[PDB]
């Protein structure tokens, strides 16, 4: 049961802001409960699966970019207009010197502005709290990741240094032993030539 | 088994001619085939690493990346890691940030001997299989 | 400039959540403007520094300590043992707020209020602000997740590789020593050849 809220305006009253509340069940595609308010009166609509899918049958085009343009318009160029008495709401995608209709709702108002406001911000301040808690968590998690990361680097280097020591221990002048057998070869060969 | 503690009992095993060493290591590798081993399969490769936000700016370092471990692996596997993209470079390795790949290609046109540009997995695949994987699938 | 809004319930309205908004400049002692609402109507009042001085001194507490208390009460700095309680009459536009210990209420302060003529406007402002606030934390959490991902990858990678390196480091020396002893016995072959020849001549 999901929900989103966005600041909006209407050209019918261009000078004031408005706030669109959407609340859907597990998907925008499954229909939703829309709610509009200026802050003083309650306005709401319910459009479910069958008709929201019939939307992108009415203008013949894919539900994919249709719902994409909705969520770009509804879920934060698009223009919104609403009339209170007819309770008719519509919005349209505006392009460069051309315009084509996107969607329209005939909502139905509700009695009770205070509560919808109240719950809305209930949710909001809840949501922030959620956010910060998660943030704290993930912060702890990844700092832990980091200090293991670094300590692994350190033990890497100590292992490498042991490796380097072992390398030198046997080659660079440790093979002087082979050189000693080499000197014995030379001494024996030269003594052979001299005796 | 016997050379274990025998080496450690050596009186100061830094015995003779122990200082001028640059030419007297490759000869050791060359003469005694230190180079025929997996931990030296990058012995004859020049590698410049993209750990600098600005090419050839030594203190534009992007340290803390996983490219630092690649530097360890290359050196440990015999690559000679260089901090300057001079005319003696044969390979350049790119990490996640491709912001300088265009600069490397443009800078490559000036070179008499041209370096290759590779992704990270070339060495890792090279190291993990203990055998040189070839660069052409790792290009760019 | 600090703002702080708080979901409250007046005793007169158990089922109505009221919302206490506070705005002040880093310091509640200097003075503040207060706004209360219940989704249909809103009210506003004002208190000054000297009012707080007078309140804190008619207390007979150090000002500042009473300010910390106020931070607890009005800016939601209250703890689990803290039980403040709020009372307001919309008819009289008079607020006061209290503290519950010893099974008894103990009032902290009290404000002259006034109903606002434009409830909806202060409401839009508050909630636009709040929307912004939530969204910020949202974005932050997103980023945080991304780097959590990156680090969790890196840790596994480096751990496995360090183990493999330790393995090879333990593997190396026998390779080396077989490599040596082979040539060494061959040189012993040559040694014995030349040495028998020298003893013969």
């Amino acid at each position: 049961m999901e929900r989103k809220i966005s600041r909006i305006h209407l050209v019918s009253e261009p000078s004031i802001t408005h706030f669109l509340q959407v609340s859907w069940e597990k998907t925008l595609e499954s229909g939703f409960v829309i709610t509009l308010t200026d802050g003083h009166s309650a306005w709401t609509g319910t459009v479910s699966e069958s008709e929201i899918s019939q939307e992108a049958d009415d203008m013949a085009m894919e539900k994919g970019k249709y719902v994409g343009e909705l969520r770009k318009a509804l879920l934060s160029v698009y223009t919104f207009n609403f009339s209170k008495e007819s309770c008719y709401f519509f919005f349209e995608k505006n392009l460069k010197d051309v315009s084509f209709r996107l969607g329209s709702f005939n909502l139905e108002k509700v009695e009770n502005p205070a509560e919808v406001i109240r719950e809305l911000i209930c949710y909001c301040l809840d949501t922030i709290a959620e956010n910060q808690a998660k943030n704290e968590h993930l912060q702890k998690e990844n700092e832990r990741l980091l200090r293991d990361w670094n300590d692994v680097q350190g033990r890497f280097e100590k292992c490498v240094s042991a490796k380097e020591a072992l390398e030198t221990d046997l080659y660079k002048r440790f093979i002087l032993v082979l050189n000693e057998k080499k000197t014995k070869i030379r001494s024996l060969h030269n003594k052979l030539l001299n005796a | 088994n016997q050379l274990k503690e025998v080496f450690s009992g050596i009186k100061n095993s830094n015995e003779q001619t122990p200082e001028e060493m640059a030419s007297l290591i490759a000869d050791l590798e060359y003469r005694y085939s230190w180079d025929c081993s997996p931990l030296s399969m990058f012995r004859r490769h020049t590698v410049y690493l993209d750990s600098y936000a600005v090419i050839n700016d030594l203190s534009t370092k992007n340290e803390g990346t996983r490219l630092a471990i690649k530097a360890l692996e290359l050196r440990f596997h015999g690559a000679k890691v260089v901090s300057c993209l001079a005319e003696g470079v044969s390979h350049v390795i790119i990490g996640e940030d491709h912001s300088r790949v265009a600069d490397f290609k443009a800078f490559r046109r000036t070179f008499k001997r041209k370096f290759k540009i590779l992704k990270e997995s070339w060495v890792t695949d090279s190291i993990d299989k203990c055998e040189l994987q070839e660069e052409n699938q790792y290009l760019i």
